[PDB]
């Protein structure tokens, strides 16, 4: 009702009674909404060599 | 306890209106857009009502009756 | 060290209030009892485009100026337009505060009001009422304050549709030589030293001296407003006449809303120790938000319950709030309750002052409506000097008042204002 | 009457101490009645192992709704004994509660600190309660599409990393954790070495830190199995996400680059072209005069809706860029002005936009730090991020040597010829193709 | 003078936008700041402004004049449109002003 | 039923330049001598192909 | 303007003798001095007897 | 809607029934502007479903056979379920609602609750509207047989129109005044309209008057019926309403069966009873129920 994380900077702005301190709603349950995702799905895997330059092994 | 935005806890910026005519710093939360809102249609000038002699039998006097005809314009009894 | 807040009060009913917080930007105020009060139905929604004018010509300064300037130094030029009272606001760093505080006198003094800018952004005004109006609870508080009262606060704080168009600069030069009048003024500096201010007050705030146009007195009417909006939650007020500004009734009731809830302290809560949370929770299983809403001015107040609820679920939600508020109005309290709904208004009031801006605002209407500054120390001597049976009479008063409803939702199972 | 630097450096610094447990506790004392005390944990969902994605968030939601000492609501009757705000959040990287109060009850707030922090009993119909609610809430979250652009620009943008994953994570992981997988969240990660016990107002240092001794001693002192856990350089990589979806009203594009990180000074640098830049919405009472050229030209063209700028900053990596909101028609011509303002920082930066930044960015830096929650949650994160509460009189000192021709070299270093992120959302059928933005990030004869 | 405003005179009635009705700010070549100059104008003044041309054009294209009694005269010549194209004038030269610096 | 000249893809070109192209109405004679020689060029090239085709 | 151009033909027919080299100096520096500097010095003067600045 | 809603008499009595009934008359006509887009044909099928029934209906017949309607009506009505739903009794509430569009003429409808179709009072309602005044009679005449006409002729100087508005219902009613009037004279028109019926309330009237009403209420009640429409559509009302056809004979002289007394009853019924108001224009001089 004072202060909410957001504003894109990493802040606590200010925000309402609702909005605040009620992140969720006040639906009964979550409806038939659109489906979500947050995943890419090009499975890209990256390898690190890391290796030692001496040693003459 | 005066400047009833300290008084009214929940409902302090509902009471009062912020305008900024000059954008500050800090972006504000909560910026939000109008969406595309709907357009009324267009309609002709309405007849006006300046003498008396034409004010008389506007007043309603029985209840609504809505008629929509095929190839009749639609029609409204006061 | 900050040292105390000093007040002058000019032969030309001007009020002066400086603090010294040595502090890296200051902010400058200017307090004018000028709200949306002060209209009558033929120029509505002067108050709306007289807010949004705040970046306007004036004479002195071009809005390619004011604009550019305020920019360039980084300062913040903003307006908060109450019903009752109007406040300008600027902020700004320490190496440029008089020019910026001299923008803001022009913003007040010399507007000529051209009529090609007022029809430019007369658009600005439809996109802003649209933007406050996207959401619930700002509609609902509109509807409610045009059904309670008749005359002189039911004028809401922004231009009806059918004006949208029709504001033209006589109306604006009417207002501002009217109610933009010395004697309604306050001059409010946090951050800068009194002397610079008060001289600039001396050498540039003398162009009308009377008091403006005043006595509106508006009064109470109650009744009910339903709004068949068709979403799934319905939101629903239900207040009643209260005592104004000026009053220890008014420090009652405020301590009858925060002994019935005001608002969430809990992130994700369920409210324990709230007596109408505590009723909803008993009566119904589905989610809601009950609280107390408490709005009073300087001639009257509305006080009541507020409630957001499921569609099939509104009636039972309306009547569990209203029986606890009548089983407050029966004596049935405690006093650790009253102890307790003390403690969390004056850690309210002690936390709406700890920015500047708040502060500002807060010392702004004591500058108007008193003309001085108590300490906040008095102020919660004042809280605590507050006898339960004044919130018990106050409760009684409440229930057995006329009453005003503002619905809104899908409205088959909201109870009318009879079948409570 | 003093000047600037003569004004900052008036204000009164925090001080830290360090307990045996590694526990930094700061504080920051003004002239104030009230205070904000908090914890601030290194414990995000950068830290998750792709199995428990919502383990932190399910603990932050869980964290208010009962203790080991004080078991259920009753618990919060206790914080509302005193009229005492308290709010929580839980980022990619940190985790945050903090308690609003007065100054005459702060040995209750430290030892609900600690009871919260250390001894937070998980209840098992607890469990499907908040698994509903944190369903409900990602919903309503979902249902407003900022976060979700944002969310989509951060999968998009560290993708195979454990740094895109969401904080609420998908549905499965609300379904399928249990009281174990928080039991092992909080053993591993709510260790005593992470914390910042951060005060800011009507208190005093000796008080806190007798408090902190009180309460918040041996928190962990741990590892458990002699394997400390540690953070991997998350790669940022160029792709483009398009969720299209043209019954949507509005259109949401968020175009960014790699920001340098925390501990780069350069951002201060970054920033300032941010303040060039800037933000706009379409309630704002400017005009046509506005001095941001991008927003000038939105107005202008009745192009925009509104759009922000970010320069978001993790552990050696972020995100800095745009993001807009706008009508479908507009988006491709806005694109191009938005490169077109970039490549001005790379190029024809002046004099006069750099000192108009420099002056916006030091009434950003000081307008923020407002009261009590903005500045303790300040010297939170500074202590977690930077390691030390840099003061607002090195803020400036850092801003004061920013001129042009850095300015344009840093902008050259970080803008051009670089490849973005894009993130849209809604009817984003005229958003360009990535040969298109690629190549308005470069010019062909500079 | 007396004599520079009888030439003066004789000048403004041999230029010959007298014979077609027109106004002396009714011949400006519409620049951008003439432009809005006549975006700010009020309607009646815009609207005899619009009917003046309108008017010109219509006598031009019949290779016509108006009648000596009906052509307009010195007195009635007033300066409608030299504060609105002044005070753009000025606002443009302190935009530029600004930009300059 | 459509208008033939404003929907057809060819002849929106050439009524839009020729036919329904808004012209002033005081227009004397002179600005005909610029359609002149547009025509004049056309009859040189004309009398251009017969000074190549057969020469 | 014109009548120089006129002129200016007509001393391009006729060939390089006395005084067709003074006319075609005279006739070049007139068609040179008409629309350089003579024409637009022609309309200061205009608006300045139109009250125009 | 918008064509429909052009005139502000529509907007001014779907207000009134909107602020004078709780449920089931408080519906508007056209439809509202968050429905528009969320109508779909299920409702509509349901609607025909159970509200179509064949014991809800009325095949009228003007210069056809009756066998042709027999055959008509057993070939294609003869399946229904039959009854329906039944509804929902219409609740009075009462109240006022006043809207501010800025027009220059000022709209004002207060009306209570009256008797409702088939009732003996609702004949003394009608006769009290003609009494009132219940429409012109003359092209740019007068009217001073109407009593607020004369009444706010003799109070105001600007134009007005005055009118009493009944309506009759199967189980409720209203009658009241609607008063069209200018901006700042609102106030004065209203009020000496109010003070006319409450004259009339406590019976000061004259029995030519009611004579004079009488037949006026007889010559338009004949004159609704000389078209073919007109005469299909108040046979198809009685045939509805009360599901046997009634001679217009019968009708006069159940109108002539009135007296002054019920007149005088009915006006007491509307003076005391409370009060639905709807208005709209520039009402900063309108006054409200209370001020009545």
């Amino acid at each position: 009702m004072y202060y909410k994380f957001s504003s894109f900077t990493q802040k606590l702005a200010g925000a309402w009674a609702s909005e605040a301190y009620t992140p969720q709603g006040l639906k009964p349950v979550s409806t038939e909404a659109p489906p979500i995702i947050f995943a890419t799905p090009t499975k890209l895997t990256s390898s690190v060599t890391a290796y030692d330059y001496s040693g003459k092994n | 306890m005066l400047s009833v935005a300290a008084r009214s806890g929940p409902f302090a910026p509902v009471l009062s209106a912020t305008s900024r005519g000059v954008a500050g710093a800090l972006r504000p939360l909560l910026q939000g857009a109008v969406p595309a809102a709907s357009e009324p249609p267009v309609l002709d000038v309405k007849r006006p009502f300046l003498c008396r002699e034409s004010l008389s039998g506007q007043a309603a006097a029985r209840p609504l009756v809505a008629t929509v005809g095929l190839n009749v314009p639609a029609s409204v009894r006061f | 060290q900050p040292q105390d807040l000093e007040f002058t009060k000019l032969p030309n009913g001007l009020v002066i209030a400086s603090l010294e917080n040595y502090a890296p930007l200051s902010r400058i105020g200017l307090f004018v009892k000028a709200g949306s009060r002060y209209e009558d139905s033929n120029n509505l929604g002067t108050s709306h485009l007289l807010r949004l004018a705040s970046s306007l010509t004036t004479k002195g300064a071009s809005s390619f100026k004011i604009t550019r300037g305020i920019e360039a130094v980084g300062g913040k030029l903003s307006v908060t337009a109450t019903r009752e009272n109007m406040a300008y606001t600027v902020e700004g760093i320490r190496s440029d505060i008089e020019i910026l505080m001299e923008f803001l006198l022009n913003v007040t003094t010399a507007p000529e009001f051209r009529r090609w800018e007022v029809a430019a952004l007369r658009s600005q005004l439809k996109i802003d009422k649209a933007v406050a109006f996207q959401n619930s609870q700002t509609r609902i508080i509109e509807n409610l304050h045009d059904v309670a009262y008749k005359n002189a606060l039911a004028n809401p704080l922004y231009c009806p549709d059918y004006r949208m168009g029709k504001i033209t600069s006589e109306e604006l030069h009417y207002f501002v030589q009217n109610h933009f009048t010395s004697a309604r003024m306050a001059l409010v500096g946090l951050g800068v030293s009194h002397s610079v201010l008060k001289q600039v007050a001396e050498q540039f705030l003398n162009m009308r001296g009377g008091l403006g146009l005043a006595g509106a007195k508006a009064k109470y009417r109650g009744g009910e407003i339903r709004e068949q909006n068709g979403d799934n939650l319905v939101h629903a007020a239900i207040v009643a006449e209260s005592a104004a500004i000026g009053n220890a009734e008014a420090n009652a009731f405020s301590v009858l809303q925060h002994l019935l809830g005001a608002g969430p302290h809990i992130k994700r809560g369920n409210n324990t120790t709230s007596l109408l949370s505590q009723s909803v929770a008993k009566g119904s299983h589905q989610p809601f938000d009950v609280s107390a809403f408490n709005a009073s001015y300087s001639d009257s107040g509305l006080f009541g319950i507020y409630t957001i609820s499921q569609a099939a679920a509104a009636g039972e939600v309306i009547n569990a709030a209203y029986n606890q508020v009548k089983a407050v109005a029966q004596g049935n309290l405690s006093s650790a309750d009253v102890q307790a709904a003390k403690n969390k208004l004056k850690a309210g009031y002690l936390m709406s002052v700890e920015t500047s801006e708040g502060f500002l605002s807060e010392i702004g209407s004591q500058a108007l409506a008193a003309g001085s500054y108590m300490p906040p120390s008095t102020v919660l001597q004042q809280i605590d000097s507050v006898a339960d049976a004044d919130v018990v009479k106050a409760a009684k008063k409440f229930v057995s008042g006329k009453k005003s409803m503002a619905a809104s939702g899908n409205l088959g199972h909201t109870p009318f204002l009879d079948e409570l | 009457t003093a000047t600037f630097a003569q004004a900052l450096q008036s204000v009164p610094e925090t001080q830290v101490s360090i307990l045996d447990n590694g526990l930094r506790v700061a504080s920051e004392q003004s002239s104030h009645a009230t205070c904000t005390v908090g914890v601030w944990i290194d414990a995000g969902s950068r830290y998750e192992t792709e199995k428990n994605n919502g383990a932190g968030y399910f603990l932050e939601h869980l964290a208010f709704k009962g203790t080991k000492n004080r078991p259920g609501n009753a618990l919060e009757k206790e914080v509302e004994s005193i009229g005492a705000h308290l709010n929580a959040y839980s980022t990619r990287e940190h985790t945050a509660y903090l308690i609003k109060a007065l100054s005459k009850d702060l040995p209750k707030v430290v030892e609900l600190l600690a009871d919260i922090v250390q001894n937070s009993s998980l209840e098992d119909s607890q469990i499907e309660k908040e698994r509903d609610v944190i369903l409900r809430e990602m919903q309503e979250n979902d249902a407003s599409m900022q976060n979700v652009v944002f969310d989509y620009l951060h999968a998009t943008a560290f993708q195979g990393t454990p740094l895109a994953q969401a904080v609420e994570g998908p549905s499965e992981n609300v379904r399928r954790l249990s009281r174990t997988d928080l039991t092992d969240y909080l053993n591993r990660h709510y260790k005593a070495p992470r914390m910042v016990l951060a005060a800011a107002g009507g208190v005093e240092h000796q008080q806190l830190l007798d408090l902190a001794q009180k309460h918040l001693s041996s928190v962990s002192r741990v590892y458990e199995e002699d394997a400390v856990p540690g953070l991997t350089p998350c790669r940022f990589t160029g792709s483009e996400i398009r969720h299209r979806d043209d019954a949507l009203p509005l259109a949401h594009v968020a175009i960014a680059v790699e920001g340098p990180g925390w501990a780069n000074p350069d951002n201060v640098t970054l920033q300032v072209a941010n303040a060039i830049i800037g933000h706009y919405d379409c309630t704002y009472g400017g005009g046509v005069h506005l001095s941001s050229p991008l927003a000038s030209v939105a107005v202008a063209n009745k192009l925009c809706q509104s759009f922000q700028t970010f320069n978001i900053s993790y552990s050696d990596t972020g995100l800095l860029g745009a993001h807009f909101v706008c009508d479908a028609m507009s988006i491709d011509d806005m694109v191009f002005f938005l490169q077109g303002q970039w490549m001005r920082l790379c190029t024809s930066a002046t004099e006069s936009e750099v000192t108009r930044g420099k002056n916006i960015l030091r009434n950003a830096l000081v307008s923020h730090l407002d009261g009590t929650t903005p500045v303790c949650e300040d010297i939170g994160r500074s202590l977690l991020t930077y390691g030390r509460r840099i003061p607002l009189a090195e803020w400036e000192s850092r801003i004061q040597e920013v001129d042009a021709q850095m300015l344009r070299d840093i902008c050259s270093k970080y803008f051009y010829d670089q490849c973005p992120a894009v993130a849209g959302y809604g009817p984003i059928e005229q958003l360009p193709d990535y040969n298109r933005i690629r190549s308005g990030m470069f010019w062909l004869r500079f | 003078s007396k004599w520079l405003d009888g030439f003066r005179k004789w000048y403004y009635n041999a230029a010959g936008f007298n014979k077609l009705g027109l106004m002396r700010d009714d011949t400006l070549h519409e620049t951008e700041d003439v432009k809005e100059a006549i975006r700010r104008l009020p309607e009646d003044l815009y609207n005899d402004r619009m009917f003046r041309i309108k008017r010109a054009l219509d006598l031009t294209m019949r290779h016509q004049i108006l009648p000596k009694d009906q052509w307009t005269k010195y007195e009635e010549d007033k300066f409608y449109l030299e504060p609105y194209l002044k005070e753009v004038i000025r606002e443009r030269k302190e935009r530029e002003e600004w930009a300059k610096k | 039923m459509t208008n033939m000249r404003k929907t057809h893809p060819l002849f929106k070109i050439i009524n839009h330049s020729f036919i329904d192209l808004p012209a002033p109405s005081n227009i004397s004679s002179w600005w005909n001598f610029g359609s002149l020689l547009g025509v004049c060029l056309m009859v040189q090239i004309i009398t251009g192909l017969f000074l190549a085709m057969h020469y | 303007l014109v009548a120089n151009l006129l002129i200016l033909t007509w001393i391009g027919g006729q060939p390089v003798e006395h005084p067709f080299i003074i006319i075609g100096q005279l006739a070049s520096i007139s068609y040179f001095s008409i629309i350089l500097i003579l024409m637009p010095i022609s309309g200061i003067i205009e608006d300045k007897m139109l009250k125009l600045y």
